[PDB]
């Protein structure tokens, strides 16, 4: 076909596809649920097999998993590296530390949960939440940025 | 400030909050401060507002690398302020888990340890067996790590029927696992090099600066908690604690894969002769009433309401009980006034006292040093930060 | 033609050096016991253009820096690695240069610049200190291998990379000169910054630390080719891949063989060691290997006359 | 009883032996066999989606409410799940329904505030409240985290039958 | 030339690669040792260079004196190096 | 496993031990 | 030896029906095996268990298209398998 | 000074071969039944062409055919 | 099992030695059946050009005794 409605969406897909087989995260590792995800990591159940790199620096890093507690004073700086990714970045919230405030929610020195301070796109729960939830919250962020569209969009702006 | 720089709290090196300011000349570190609170949380603050019970959580929490050892010295510290002791079968139960977690926590600090060295591939052998471990941490207690399961007065429910065997198989193999990475690294021609011969620190100043851990035992210093006062039935095993000279990352190292070995010894022990019992006290006062019998018996549903509502009620007074983590000595100074939700709990972090030593070990030092001196600390936020 | 032998001898080691990253990414995670990258297409076949294409979507961030001793940078480190294939040699050349060694030795000097400047255009403290440690042991590193190199020629009797086909039809140069060839071996593994070797760009994140999307693939790809590169050069100066002349191509199939094996074992070397510390590493090459390479190097002149073995000039 | 981890001639035979493992490498060598021996073992890795890690039936996992065969709701709101919960997730208030019953008009749990600790299911008498196996509930949206009960109970039909044979499992134990 | 047509196809190859890049996504010198070290490297790299005519001087008729030279020429540069390991040289 | 007995020989040989005894695959 | 390796190889390829069904298979697991099918829920999903494989990996289910009509065929979920039968894939229950 | 080279022969183990080495090089020559031929060899190697000389008279020089059995030979280089 | 590892292995190879083939056919199809000369001093080149003087404007061409 080349009614050129047609062609975008391929395209889009093509540029979806690459963006949502090679997720390169990078992992605060704030807390604990920092252990729980070197397991995903590791090899029962291996976070390289889907195309995620097992580290990144904030450069290289299309994704931000937040694991653990964003305590008032690495809230600044937990801004800070999510501000210093490329243009299409996204994060991953892990933990009910982070995902609100956890167990730890009423305290004075915890952010009750980072999209206060980050824009969050997959809330992924549980106090150490499973590794295989994790691998789970990650292939729902593959599935989220599979519908993304974004070209169509411009076409049709 | 030669060049101050700070290490960075995301960086892949360190437990992920250390801001570690260095004032470096050129590839020389002058002076380290490390920063702290990070990971402040207001665990000590919180404990306060909340009953016994429910700030047993709290402590899985506080360094969850070793997330039921932790729980041991609340258990204890709560046991002693009651004057109540666990069953027989429940403290086998606890230094059986107990062990296992001494495994889980060095399988982490070794190799972890590797990782910022540069070693890769002793993370990925060991965390497969760390992940079949904490498999057993799942079929007793529920969760894969903060299991809650160790409760102030005992277990809180007896191994799943078919749990000791395969603590069995496992053990019966871990062993070549640890001998493994131990032809990677034990005698690698490099891992000598970066770890031989950093970070010494003498008896007397390990003593001083409040080490307490594989580091003083690493100087020579010869302490383990665990045979000078015993805690639970530690008393009853037999192993060998394994002493270092030339204390120096190396050696401590080796100390710490000799524990993993040492611990295969105790869990044998704890498989071959553990009790037929009981695996929590009988005070309903104390242990909440078994479910059919708070459906089934007014007194049992008085206690378990009670005891989920309000609380233990401990008698007033204040202890220090310390364990032996397996970072170093894990201590809780519980101070308790008459009511059921505790005054004061001061938890005392084998981690605080090693990080302050940062500075007096990596003194003329380059900046992969300081990377070797906090894996060789086991550093982990959590108890630091509390 | 020659425009098509210039297709061939680029793609296809593109292509080749796409394939090395999933044969990293797999014969590391084997060697860990995990499958690695297999999900995406069949057998993870297309997992090397999935990230390229991420790479180069996502955005380009110019810190708020140099902006040409930043771009000129990956332009750099890539023209000069597949620059370098110009004059391999495997069954006969593209480019046959009378003194193609001296090219080779000379391109890959020209590299380290790349890393200079990529660590001066960052402007951030991590990248200026990794460029300066990155640049003194590349260099350190070059030292003890033009030596290396200047031994073998002496036996070759000539700079030309071609000559050596002719004087390895009897047996490969490892044989002699073995304890060179480790030390070739070795300073191939600095050259290409990789494991063993690869202080800069480590866990601590030199010269990638401001460089994400298309500068980052540049060097990124020029650094596998390189570790090729290198590679084959230890598979046509050490290992000598038989030839025939009636069959040119069971050089290249046994140069193909050779050098992928050799490609293998850097790869099998960085899973299996630690790094070295930045002065352990000097330590090495300064103390440990240029006594031993510039004694064996007038060995070397000595072995050739009093054996009454001169090499034949051409 | 302690253990010395690193408590420690020369002869030609000896030096030999030390100057060839510093000059050939040997013990390197001895390391890249333990990882080439690894390559050839089966990987331990499993297909994520097609292939589950095992949970056995004290996983807590996610929160429901349960129900009587019959079909009435389980819980008759004496609000002690409220009391233990350690991080004040559960938020429950009640009023006698017409039926003159004891029912929650409603229960709130916030799962981004529990830390899934157990003692709900551990303290509900009548067990309304259970930790289900259920551990993939990831969220788009921070507001579908909290649960109402409409959410919890509906969770509690879906996951029923297999809630029931995970308690038929365990409760001797408990 | 010959050359020359690929270095181009090289250069253009690489600068394609940074324009779709940038187009589709639409102070302390402590270490003298550094210096030191960089020092060091070309009193060697000259030497190299030096050493470069080797391979051509091999065939010299005369041999004895090309040997003597270049034997004298080596051992005098690692005697420079064992200096700079006698004082704290090369020790960073 | 499904070692073959000749990738098992090289797996043995390489390591220097018995992994067959050992294994990394949990069975029944 | 080997070549009885290479004979299980073809049998798991000629395994999956045709040509076409097992590039079906490899397409959206990328693991091609055979194994016994336990059973077929109401939910279009196949589930095989095989003894012979480790722990991990002894179980595993092929998600069928549109089990609710969502187009699933290359968009795999975890949470499509059935309440019912997610404990047996999980190993909670071991009778299916 | 046997441990002078024991021990710097088990630890320090690269210099002592590096000197060895050195010397070896510096000895081989000196002593060898074929160090003599390198500069004959290369000196025969003809690689600019040899002018004739005018045959003025009683000279040994091969006239004619280069064949002639007068004037220097490789058989040394044969058979070497 | 470590199977999986020769696909990508097996497309780097065939990408390793299409240009050693590549090039040595390209030059005995664009020097007229035979391998391409090699003039690396001046004596070779002479001979190669005065080959070209020789006959048609190629040296490839190489006229015989029959000439
Ligand atoms: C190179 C030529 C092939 C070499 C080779 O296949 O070696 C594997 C072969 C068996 O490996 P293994 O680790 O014993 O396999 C585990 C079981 O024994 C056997 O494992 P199994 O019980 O799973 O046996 C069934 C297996 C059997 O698979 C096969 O044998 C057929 C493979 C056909 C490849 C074309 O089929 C599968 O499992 C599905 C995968 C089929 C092949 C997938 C990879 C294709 C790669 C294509 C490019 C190469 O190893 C050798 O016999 C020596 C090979 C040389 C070593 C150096
Ligand atoms: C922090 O940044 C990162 C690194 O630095 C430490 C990495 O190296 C790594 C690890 C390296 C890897 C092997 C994975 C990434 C691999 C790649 C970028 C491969 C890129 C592929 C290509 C550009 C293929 C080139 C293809 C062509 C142009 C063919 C043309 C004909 C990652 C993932 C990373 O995030
Ligand atoms: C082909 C062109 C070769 C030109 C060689 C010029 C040599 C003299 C120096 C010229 C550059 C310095 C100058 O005066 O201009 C400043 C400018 C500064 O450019 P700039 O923008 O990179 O530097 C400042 C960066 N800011 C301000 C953002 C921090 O130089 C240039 O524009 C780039 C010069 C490139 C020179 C040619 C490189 C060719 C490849 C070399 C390998
Ligand atoms: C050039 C390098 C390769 C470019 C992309 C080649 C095709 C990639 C592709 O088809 O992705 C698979 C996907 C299918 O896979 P998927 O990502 O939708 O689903 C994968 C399911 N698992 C992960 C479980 C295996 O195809 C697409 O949906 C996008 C195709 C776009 C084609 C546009 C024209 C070309
Ligand atoms: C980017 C910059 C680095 C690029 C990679 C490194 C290139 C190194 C070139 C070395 C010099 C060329 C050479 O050594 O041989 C060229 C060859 C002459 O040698 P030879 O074949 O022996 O001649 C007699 C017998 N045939 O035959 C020739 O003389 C061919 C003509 C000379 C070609 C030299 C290389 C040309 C490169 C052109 C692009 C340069 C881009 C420079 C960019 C920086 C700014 C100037
Ligand atoms: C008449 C005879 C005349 C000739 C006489 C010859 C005498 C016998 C030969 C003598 C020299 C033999 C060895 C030469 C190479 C080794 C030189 C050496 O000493 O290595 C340096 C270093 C030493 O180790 P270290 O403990 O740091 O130093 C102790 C002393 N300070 O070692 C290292 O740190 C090595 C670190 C290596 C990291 C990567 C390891 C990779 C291993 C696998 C690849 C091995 C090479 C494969 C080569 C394939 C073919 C090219
Ligand atoms: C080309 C020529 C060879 C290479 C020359 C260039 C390098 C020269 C280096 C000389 C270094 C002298 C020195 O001070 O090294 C002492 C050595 C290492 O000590 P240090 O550097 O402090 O390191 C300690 C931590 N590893 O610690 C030692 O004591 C090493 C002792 C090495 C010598 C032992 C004997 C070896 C055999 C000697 C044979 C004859 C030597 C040549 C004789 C010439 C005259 C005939
Ligand atoms: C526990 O502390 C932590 C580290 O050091 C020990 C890490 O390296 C990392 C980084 C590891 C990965 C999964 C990239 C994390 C997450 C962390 O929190
Ligand atoms: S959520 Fe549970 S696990 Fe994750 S950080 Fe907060 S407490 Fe530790
Ligand atoms: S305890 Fe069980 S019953 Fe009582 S309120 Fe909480 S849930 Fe309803």
């Amino acid at each position: 076909r080349s009614r050129a409605e047609y062609v975008v969406t391929k395209l889009d897909d093509l540029i979806n596809w690459a963006r949502r087989s090679s997720l390169w995260p990078m992992t605060f590792g704030l807390a604990c649920c920092a252990v729980e995800m070197m397991h995903m990591a590791a090899p029962r159940y291996d976070m390289d097999r889907f195309g995620v790199v097992f580290r990144a620096s904030p450069r290289q890093a299309d994704v931000m998993i937040v694991a653990g507690t964003l305590t008032n004073k690495m809230a600044p700086a937990l801004r800070k590296v999510y501000d210093q990714m490329p243009e299409p970045r996204y994060v991953v919230s892990m933990g009910s530390c982070a995902n609100g405030g956890g167990y730890y929610h009423y305290s004075y020195s915890v952010v009750r949960g980072c999209d206060r301070i980050v824009p969050v796109d997959i809330y992924v729960p549980g106090c150490p939440p499973t590794a295989e939830a994790l691998l789970y919250g990650i292939l729902q962020l593959q599935r989220k940025i599979k519908r993304e569209q974004k070209l169509k969009i411009w076409y049709r702006r | 400030t030669n060049m101050t720089l700070n290490f960075g709290p995301q960086h892949p090196a360190a437990h992920g909050v250390l801001r570690l300011v260095l004032e470096l000349s050129g590839e020389m570190v002058r002076k380290c401060d490390p920063h702290i609170g990070l990971l402040h949380r207001g665990t000590e603050k919180l404990i306060e507002y909340k009953t016994y019970l429910q700030a047993l959580p709290y402590f899985d929490r506080l360094d969850y690398v070793s997330m039921m050892c932790n729980e041991q010295a609340y258990s204890i510290a709560v046991e002693k302020l009651l004057n109540i002791q666990p069953p027989p079968r429940a403290q086998w139960i606890r230094v059986l888990f107990g062990e296992i977690t001494r495994i889980l926590n060095h399988i982490m600090a070794v190799t972890t340890h590797a990782l910022d060295i540069g070693a890769m591939t002793p993370f990925f052998w060991m965390f497969e067996e760390r992940e079949k471990m904490f498999e057993f941490y799942e079929r007793v207690s529920g969760a894969r790590m903060h299991a809650a399961y160790i409760r102030p007065g005992g277990v809180h429910q007896d191994l799943p029927l078919g749990l000791l065997d395969d603590i069995y198989e496992f053990s019966k193999n871990f062993s070549l696992r640890i001998d493994e990475v131990e032809e990677m690294l034990t005698n690698n021609r490099i891992w000598r090099n970066r770890t031989v011969d950093i970070g010494v620190v003498t008896a007397e100043d390990a003593l001083n600066y409040g080490f307490s851990g594989v580091m003083l035992r690493g100087s020579g210093i010869q302490w383990d908690l665990r045979k000078t006062q015993p805690y639970d039935v530690y008393d009853q095993v037999e192993f060998d604690v394994p002493i270092g000279s030339r204390g120096d990352c190396y050696d401590r190292y080796l100390c710490r894969v000799e524990e993993m070995r040492q611990s295969l010894r105790i869990i044998e022990q704890c498989l071959n002769k553990m009790p037929p019992g009981e695996i929590k006290v009988d005070d309903a006062k104390v242990s909440p009433p078994k479910r059919a019998e708070m459906k089934t018996s007014m007194e049992s549903l008085i206690h378990h309401f009670k005891l989920y509502t309000e609380g233990y009620q401990v008698p007033p007074g204040a202890t220090y009980t310390a364990i032996e983590a397996p970072k170093g000595e894990f201590g809780v100074y519980l101070v308790s006034d008459g009511s059921s939700r505790p005054y004061r709990c001061k938890i005392k972090a084998p981690g605080f006292a090693h990080l302050a030593g940062l500075d007096k070990m990596s003194k003329g030092h380059m900046l992969a040093d300081v990377v070797a001196i906090i894996g060789t600390q086991d550093i982990v936020f959590g108890e630091i930060d509390r | 033609m020659f425009f098509i032998n210039i297709l061939t001898l680029l793609v296809p080691i593109l292509i080749a050096m796409a394939f090395l990253t999933l044969v990293e990414r797999k014969i590391l995670g084997y060697m860990q016991l995990r499958k690695g990258p297999n999900i995406v297409g069949p057998y993870g076949i297309l997992q090397p253009f999935a990230d390229a294409m991420k790479l180069f979507m996502k955005e380009p961030m110019r810190p708020l820096t140099s902006m040409s001793l930043f771009i000129i940078a990956p332009t750099l480190s890539l023209t000069l690695a597949l620059s370098l294939w110009v004059p391999l040699p495997m069954p006969h050349p593209l480019i046959n240069l009378n003194l193609g060694i001296l090219f080779i030795l000379a391109t890959s000097s020209l590299s380290v610049y790349s890393i200079l400047w990529s660590g001066w255009a960052s402007n951030s403290k991590y990248s200026l200190f990794g460029a300066l440690r990155a640049v003194a042991q590349t260099i350190s590193y070059e030292v003890t291998m033009a030596i290396i190199l200047l031994s073998v020629l002496l036996m070759n009797g000539s700079y030309s990379l071609q000559t050596l086909i002719t004087t390895q039809e009897h047996m490969w140069l490892l044989l002699p000169a073995w304890p060179m060839a480790m030390m070739w071996f070795i300073s191939t593994l600095a050259e290409t910054n990789r494991a063993p070797f690869d202080l800069t760009e480590g866990e601590s994140e030199g010269f990638n630390v401001e460089y994400a999307a298309g500068p980052f693939a540049l060097f990124f790809m020029a650094e596998y080719t390189n570790i090729i590169l290198m590679n084959a050069l230890t598979t046509i100066i050490f290992l000598g891949p038989l030839y025939y002349i009636n069959l040119p191509e069971l050089y290249s199939t046994n140069f193909m063989m050779e050098a992928l094996l050799l490609s293998s074992t850097f790869l099998w070397i960085r899973a299996s060691y630690p790094r070295f510390r930045y002065d352990q590493l000097m330590h090495l090459l300064w103390k440990n290997f240029l006594p031993l390479t510039l004694a064996l190097c007038m060995w070397h002149i000595s072995l050739p006359i009093f054996t009454a073995g001169v090499p034949p000039y051409m | 009883t302690y253990k010395y981890v690193n408590k420690k001639e020369v002869d030609m035979k000896s030096a030999t032996d030390n100057a060839a493992r510093i000059l050939m490498w040997t013990e390197l060598i001895r390391g890249l066999g333990m990882t080439l021996s690894y390559l050839f073992r089966e990987p331990a890795t499993i297909n994520y989606p097609f292939e589950k890690g095992p949970l056995s039936p004290r996983f807590r996992g996610e929160h429901a409410l349960r129900r009587y065969p019959s079909g009435e709701e389980r819980c008759i709101a004496c609000k002690l799940c409220e009391a233990i919960c350690p991080a004040q997730a559960i938020t429950i208030e009640a009023e006698p329904r017409a039926d003159g019953s004891r029912r929650t008009t409603r229960y709130d749990i916030d799962m981004t505030k529990c830390i899934y600790c157990g003692f709900c299911q551990e303290a509900c008498p009548v067990d309304a409240i259970v930790e289900g196996p259920n551990f993939e509930f990831s969220t788009e949206t921070h507001e579908e985290l909290l649960y109402n009960k409409e959410k919890l109970l509906n969770n509690g039909d879906k996951w029923e039958a297999e809630i029931a044979a995970n308690i038929q499992a365990d409760y001797l134990y408990r | 030339m010959n050359l020359y047509t690929v270095i181009f196809i090289n250069i253009l190859l690489s600068l394609t690669l940074i324009l779709v890049a940038f187009w589709l996504p639409q102070r302390l010198p402590f270490s003298m040792k550094f210096f030191l070290v960089a020092i060091t490297f070309l009193l060697f790299d000259l030497e190299i260079a030096l050493l470069l005519p080797l391979p051509w001087a091999i065939q010299t008729i005369k041999t004895s004196t090309m040997m003597i030279m270049a034997f004298i020429l080596v051992t005098i540069l690692s005697l420079g190096l064992a200096y700079e390991w006698t004082q704290k040289g090369l020790e960073w | 496993a499904s070692a073959t007995r000749v990738i098992q020989k090289l797996r043995n040989w390489a390591s220097g031990q018995d992994l067959q005894a050992k294994l990394q695959l949990r069975y029944q | 030896e080997l070549v009885e390796v290479l004979k299980r190889g073809v049998q798991q390829v000629t395994g999956h029906g045709g040509l076409r069904g097992l590039l079906r298979v490899f397409f959206r697991a990328n693991d091609i095996r055979i194994g016994t099918l336990v059973g077929e829920d109401k939910y279009g999903n196949k589930y095989y268990e095989d003894n012979k494989q480790f722990f991990g990996r002894h179980r595993w289910v092929i998600y069928t298209t549109e089990m609710n009509g969502k187009n699933t065929f290359w968009d795999v979920d975890g949470s499509m398998v059935p309440p019912e039968w997610h404990r047996w894939l999980h190993c909670m229950t071991d009778d299916p | 000074i046997s441990a002078f080279l024991k021990n710097a022969w088990a630890k320090e183990p690269v210099l002592v071969v590096s000197f060895s080495v050195w010397g070896l090089a510096i000895i081989m020559p000196m002593i060898s039944p074929y160090t003599k031929y390198a500069s004959m060899i290369n000196k025969a190697t003809p690689y600019n062409y040899p002018v004739p000389v005018r045959d003025d008279g009683n000279m040994p020089d091969v006239p004619s055919h280069p064949q002639d059995p007068l004037g220097p030979s490789l058989d040394w280089l044969k058979n070497l | 099992m470590w199977f999986e590892i020769l696909p990508g292995l097996a497309i780097m190879g065939v990408c390793l030695v299409i240009p050693g083939v590549s090039t040595a056919y390209i030059h005995k199809f664009t020097n007229g059946g035979k391998e391409k000369r090699v003039a690396r001093v001046q004596y070779q080149w002479y001979l190669m050009e005065r080959d070209r003087r020789i006959s048609g404007v190629n040296r490839y061409y190489v006229s015989k005794g029959l000439e």
